[PDB]
């Protein structure tokens, strides 16, 4: 698989943190999901993870 | 359910230190040094605070409210 | 009445949600208010949950 293709695929679902790649927050927490411990909306979880 | 006020063996007031132990946990203090700083020399109070499970919030999550 | 939109922490979501022993109020009887000065009859630790 091409490195440019892998890069284009990962840049849309991950971010660069100290040279490493971390998945985006919205990918882990969809819009219809919620916190399994407190029940807060997914937007707040995404903001906190960001 | 909730942290008891008195210790079973001796009887030292320990319910007032539950929130302090939780704060020490949120901090970088470990269980051992946290219990040491809380002033618990004898192991009875250390066990009372360490083996305690916090279920009051789990029950309030089901409370009528 | 005034809290954040999320307010995931109960400390900010609710008020007086932890009934500490400091809420106890000593009600004098007869001449006990005159016998004991204010502040003497109170919980010892004042922080027992
Ligand atoms: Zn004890």
């Amino acid at each position: 698989i091409d490195s440019v293709a892998v890069l284009r695929g990962i840049q849309k679902v991950a971010m660069l943190v100290q040279g490493n790649w971390v998945v985006k927050s919205d990918i882990l927490y969809p819009k219809d999901s919620s916190s399994p411990h407190s029940g807060v909306p997914a937007e707040v979880l995404c903001r906190g993870r960001d | 359910m909730i942290i008891p006020v008195r210790c079973f063996t001796c009887g030292k007031i320990v319910g007032n230190k539950w929130e302090a132990y939780l704060g020490l946990l949120q901090a970088e203090y470990t269980e051992g040094d946290a219990l040491d700083a809380l002033g618990l020399k004898r192991y009875c109070c250390r066990r009372m605070l360490l083996a305690h499970v916090d279920l009051i919030e789990k029950l309030l999550n089901y409370a009528p409210l | 009445p005034h809290a954040a939109k999320d307010s995931s922490d109960p400390n900010e979501l609710y008020v007086n949600h932890k009934v500490y022993t400091r809420h106890m109020t000593w009600i004098p009887l007869g001449n006990q208010a005159d016998l004991f000065p204010e502040g003497t009859i109170r919980p010892v630790h004042d922080d027992i949950l």
